[PDB]
């Protein structure tokens, strides 16, 4: 779903795994980094083929609100 | 007599070829006289190759310490600059061309070879030196002409050199001024290795009485082409290529100052000067055009 | 030159039935050749043109003008590009500084033609005023 | 032989099954003629013909599950190349136009364009607000400015290194 | 024009009042004939001025000096013209506009030629380029006509001086540029030699 | 004067000066060999882009005379073609050249032989014994007309321009001149401008002579001078202004970076010497 650009279902399944993978011995102390790295990468892969993109469709595709997406994107432009 | 040089004396050439005065002195040949026709044809061929090296044969004769080039013709060969004696692949073609030329009154025989160095100056590489040494061993009297069509255009002056090699083991005498040229970093190593294995002849040009007349009458209309040159964009990619090189040269000159070849910065400064001076001359022609045709009004 | 429908109507009437051969849906080889000729000819008159106007000038629907222009561009038989939102085809302009140099050439060639015509029609004054240049 | 032609088309692109050796006289068979038509349609990249043969020879192809599973992948493989032939003369192209030209839903057009630009098969970008494809075309003399850029960087570091000498 | 000049001058020297008056309607309704300088300067046509066929001479004056708007302002006095002659006069008006400026907007053309839609204007410009009257290209988006070359129509015996007024303005222009070079070249030497001299002084202090 | 003398044809011939020099050299060499002027004959090669013909190179042709008629050796030409196609692959046979005055019956006879090789060949004639002040080169096309029931070939003259190749211009200029970086670079422009200034002054003096009187009035010539006056200024558009100042700022920035490099070098020299005299390294 990450390769097919289906980021909604991808983050849905990833958040469904999150709490269960949090219980793993060696995997847990990285669960913050990995998930943040994945999400960010997804955001880039989503905006890669666009010159002008609607933020409402993007917020709906990333399971978040438009203002939260605006903050996240502002952070992603500032460094990423 | 302007046209005296066009007279061909076969017996006199045979007498000179039997005498072989060049065997008595390795600096025997000092001058290279090139016809306006051969110059134009070689520069036109060189430009037609674009950024790729081309080569051809030169027809002519000898007269004392002077080598005379009357005509030239392109050779359909691959590997100019990479293959030693690349001309050899055109042997058959050269024999037929000359045979056919003799049928129409071209009497002069092979006097040398020419090839182009697009955007990297007139000199002989290692491959060129091997080729010319072969030619001087088996085809003497022979001369090597090198033309830079790209620098001709950018400098507004013909960039041509005529060269002859020294035999294996023989050392040149004391005097060697060596007129400076910017050599790109991908060629400078080979240049330095072989630069003392040959010498440069003094080049001059000639034209006939009819050429003289026709060129004056051509000028009466060809002046229009001088005020519509547009040299800055015709071969732009050259100056941008040179700047790239200049940048890498400056990187090396910075590495020289870092901790610790003879002053790389001064060389790079003369290179940047030359490139910039050519660019400003281009702008000079453009501004001249703007002053003459645009600033007039009603 | 652009060939009009009317002029083709008369020419088509000059032909034998066998010479009016049709490729597909009723459209003839000639019909299509004339459209393509006219498109290329229009590319020499304009820097850019709308499909509505191009269709009107070529006496074809605007969609057909776009479709055939698009085909000719893809096939490499015409140089240009299409803006589908603005509905405009842009033809190879070749403008900027090279055009300025070519206009200077035209002006100076006009100068030479004018001097040659002065010398041909009145050589007396041509010589009389020619000596004045050497006098300065 | 049907699975061989399916593999010839999925390989991208064998396009010569009955031109090989043993399959030469078998192309005339009325059972596998559908695959000959489909492999020729895939060879020339025609979606209309491919779908016409898939509608005419419906039971001959879609009853078998091994061909039906990869027929969508194959269809998309044709659609990609036809789109590439369609985008060439345009600089800005409408999405609804492509939707009506390829005969595929607007959302699936944008999904195909997203996947295709991500794999670098189509050079351009999508304007989702105005619903169009802004194709990559704007190219000028950018080689000079990059050379001047590196010249600037090297001159910066050099002048710093020259001033570093004195104290 | 060139062939038509001799062809109609031959008839002009062998024609009288009414025949000349109809010949004016024949030269204006003929393709390629856009200059009427030799025909207007004829004594045979000078007789028609202030006579029975005065409006025809005024029509020839409009076709050789004036524009289509000048014809529209005096259409009640001037004889009626067909679509071909109206077109021709429009072509000549575009030539006058092109003589004024290089880039002509569609608005000025539509107002000066009295046209309603853009294609009519575009087709007239095509007819101009096809009759070798104008050279150039049309720009649809910016709504402008880019003129490359336009022919000469007006002879103007009294206003001839203006031509020289610009020619001299070009001459002086050249005379500046030339002198400029002469000076700059001189400066380029004036620096060089000076610098060489200075170097020769520095090199003389090496011995000390 | 048996030739066409009527309507124009292709009327787009661009001639390269290399071709003129080839023909001059051919004539000079044969004259040198025979000790008398000889009519020389050859082939013209180049490119054809629609109705634009570009004459780029030429080569000598072999011929014989049967009784009084000139016969071109066709086998020689096809051999030569096999040879030039190896090094000028993009070029094509465009026509032929010879030396002399206005076209004659012999030229038509030979032209028909060349027409057996290519469909519509050009004919170029060079007069090496010209008495006049204009370049003695003319170019012709052949037209096939019917005069009193006889289908005959005639020549129609074409106007031509000189080529605009930068390397060729520099070569030709260098040849024509045959003798600081600035002083020697703007001399060809200074001579070109001087030539233009002469033409402009001659036309201006013709205008004033006509207007003042005495000198014959001409509607057509002063009309063209009016048309020439209206061609000034060349390119006053805003796009051209943006492009001209783009050029000027590019060269300006490049000059600034070049001067920076030179000053960087001068700074390096100074500090290298200061660390020796005023400092102990
Ligand atoms: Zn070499």
């Amino acid at each position: 779903k990450f390769y097919e650009s289906k980021y909604a279902s991808c983050l849905k399944m990833l958040d469904e795994m999150k709490d269960n993978l949090l219980l793993d011995m060696y995997l847990a102390p990285h669960v913050r980094t990995l998930y943040t790295q994945i999400r960010n990468r997804a955001l880039i892969q989503y905006f890669s083929p666009y010159v002008s993109a609607d933020m409402h469709r993007m917020a709906a595709a990333f399971n978040t609100t438009v203002a939260a997406l605006e903050d996240e994107l502002t952070q992603l432009i500032l460094e990423g | 007599s302007i046209d005296e040089i066009y007279k061909y004396d076969k017996k006199q050439q045979q007498e000179i070829l039997a005498a072989k005065p060049w065997t008595k002195d390795h600096h025997y040949f000092k001058y290279c006289k090139i016809s306006a026709l051969a110059l134009l044809k070689m520069v036109m061929h060189a430009r037609s190759g674009g950024n790729l090296e081309v080569m051809g044969l030169m027809l002519g004769k000898v007269d004392g310490e002077t080598m005379i080039i009357m005509d030239s013709f392109a050779l359909p060969v691959e590997g100019t600059e990479t293959r030693v004696n690349a001309q050899a692949a055109a042997y058959e073609y050269m024999a037929a061309y000359i045979e056919n030329a003799k049928q129409v009154g071209r009497l002069e025989n092979a006097i040398g070879w020419y090839h182009s160095h697009p955007g990297y100056g007139c000199w002989l590489s290692g491959i060129d030196v091997s080729t010319q040494m072969l030619n001087q061993q088996f085809q003497e009297p022979f001369v090597a002409v090198v033309i830079d069509p790209t620098r001709t255009i950018s400098a507004g002056k013909v960039n041509l050199g005529a060269f002859r090699t020294y035999p294996k083991g023989y050392k040149p005498p004391d005097e060697g001024p060596s007129e400076y040229q910017t050599i790109p970093l991908n060629k400078i190593e080979d240049f330095g290795v072989h630069c003392k294995q040959y010498y440069a002849l003094e080049v001059s040009y000639f034209k006939s009485s009819l050429d003289r007349k026709l060129l004056e009458l051509l000028w009466n209309k060809y002046w229009v082409n001088t005020l519509s040159s547009s040299s800055l964009l015709t071969n732009a990619d050259y100056t941008t290529g040179q700047v790239f090189d200049l940048s890498e040269k400056l990187e090396q000159s910075e590495a020289q100052l870092g901790r610790g070849s003879e002053d790389k910065l001064a060389k790079a400064t003369r290179d940047s000067c030359k490139t910039t001076i050519e660019a400003i001359h281009g702008l000079m022609s453009q501004v001249i055009k703007d002053k003459l045709f645009n600033q007039i009004n009603i | 030159r652009i060939i009009r429908g009317n002029q083709l109507q008369e020419f088509a009437a000059m032909l034998m039935p066998h010479q009016k051969a049709t490729t597909a849906d009723g459209s003839s080889i000639l019909d299509r050749a004339v459209i393509e000729h006219n498109l290329l000819s229009a590319s020499k008159l304009y820097n850019n043109i709308t499909f509505e106007e191009l269709g009107a000038l070529l006496e074809i629907p605007a969609a057909k003008a776009e479709k055939i222009a698009s085909q000719m561009i893809t096939e490499g038989r015409m140089n240009g590009f299409i803006d589908q939102i603005d509905g405009i085809v842009h033809f190879e302009t070749r403008e900027a500084l090279p055009t300025w140099d070519k206009q200077i050439q035209s002006l100076c060639f006009q100068v030479n033609n004018l001097l040659e015509k002065i010398s041909q029609t009145a050589p007396e004054w041509t010589a009389q005023a020619m000596e004045a240049q050497m006098a300065q | 032989l049907k699975y061989l032609v399916l593999a010839n088309m999925l390989m991208k692109s064998g396009i010569n099954p009955f031109d090989s050796q043993e399959a030469k006289p078998y192309k005339n068979d009325p059972e596998i003629l559908a695959m000959t038509n489909l492999v020729s349609a895939y060879q020339n990249n025609d979606i209309t013909e491919f779908e016409k043969i898939l509608k005419t020879n419906h039971s001959n192809i879609m009853d078998d599950p091994f061909i039906r599973e990869h027929i969508e992948e194959l269809l998309r493989n044709i659609r990609t190349q036809v789109l590439i032939k369609l985008i060439k003369p345009y600089t800005r192209i409408h999405i609804p136009f492509i939707s009506k030209e390829l005969n595929i839903d607007v959302a699936d057009v944008e999904s195909l364009l997203v996947q295709c630009i991500l794999d670098n098969t189509i050079h351009g970008r999508i304007d989702q607000v105005n619903q169009l494809l802004e194709l990559d075309h704007q190219k000028r003399g950018g080689a000079r400015y990059t050379a001047l850029d590196k010249w600037t960087n090297q001159l910066n570091s050099l002048n710093q290194a020259v001033v570093s000498k004195l104290a | 024009t060139g062939q038509n000049q001799e062809q109609f001058l031959l008839l002009a020297k062998s024609a009288k009042g009414a025949a000349l008056a109809t010949l004016i309607h024949q030269v204006l309704e003929a393709p390629g004939v856009y200059v009427f300088g030799e025909l207007l300067d004829m004594p045979n046509v000078r007789e028609l001025a202030e006579s029975d066929f005065a409006s025809t001479f005024r029509l020839l004056t409009v076709f050789a000096y004036g524009t289509y708007a000048d014809y529209l302002a005096e259409a009640r006095n001037l004889p009626p013209l067909t679509e071909a002659q109206k077109n021709k006069l429009r072509h000549l008006s575009v030539v006058t506009l092109a003589a004024k400026v290089k880039c002509i907007p569609y608005a000025v053309l539509l107002e000066a030629l009295a046209l309603r839609n853009v294609r009519q204007l575009e087709d007239l410009v095509i007819e101009a380029v096809y009759a070798d009257v104008l050279r150039g290209s049309l720009d649809q988006r910016n709504q402008r006509l880019e003129v490359d070359y336009s022919i000469g129509r007006d002879i103007q015996r009294q206003d001839l001086s203006a031509i020289a007024r610009t020619l001299q303005e070009w001459c002086v222009g050249c005379e500046v540029v030339l002198s400029g070079i002469e000076e700059q070249v001189s400066r380029a030497n004036q620096h060089k030699e000076q610098q060489l001299g200075l170097k020769q002084q520095i090199e003389s202090e090496v011995a000390n | 004067s048996v030739m066409a003398c009527g309507v124009t044809g292709s009327v787009s011939v661009a001639l390269h000066p290399l071709v003129i020099l080839n023909i001059s050299d051919h004539w000079i060499r044969m004259r040198s060999q025979e000790g008398r002027p000889v009519q020389v004959i050859g082939a013209l090669i180049g490119k054809q882009e629609g109705r634009n013909i570009e004459v780029m190179n030429s080569f000598e042709l072999l011929s014989h005379t049967v009784e009084e008629k000139i016969i071109i050796d066709k086998e020689y030409y096809y051999t030569k073609e096999e040879q030039f196609k190896q090094v000028f692959k993009e070029l094509e046979f465009l026509g032929w050249y010879t030396t002399g005055g206005p076209p004659d019956p012999s030229d038509i006879h030979v032209h028909k032989q060349v027409c057996e090789i290519i469909e519509s060949p050009l004919f170029l004639k060079l007069n090496p014994m010209t008495k006049h002040t204009d370049l003695p080169v003319s170019v012709f096309e052949s037209v096939i007309d019917i005069i009193n029931g006889e289908a005959t070939m005639l020549f129609a003259e074409l106007t031509y321009t000189l080529a605009t190749e930068e390397a060729e211009r520099i070569g030709v200029d260098h040849v024509a001149r045959m003798t600081s970086t600035v002083a020697e670079h703007l001399i060809a422009q200074h001579s070109a401008i001087k030539m233009l200034h002469s033409r402009v002054k001659l036309i201006l003096e013709y205008v004033k002579a006509s207007e003042a009187g005495e000198v014959p009035f001409n509607h057509e010539i002063l009309r063209e001078a009016y048309a020439l006056c209206h061609c000034l200024p060349v390119l006053s558009t805003d796009k051209f202004k943006t492009d001209f100042y783009d050029q000027c700022n590019d060269v300006g920035l490049m000059a600034y970076l070049g001067t920076i490099t030179k000053t960087c070098n001068t700074m390096n020299q100074f500090v290298n010497k200061f660390n020796v005299l005023y400092d102990r390294q």
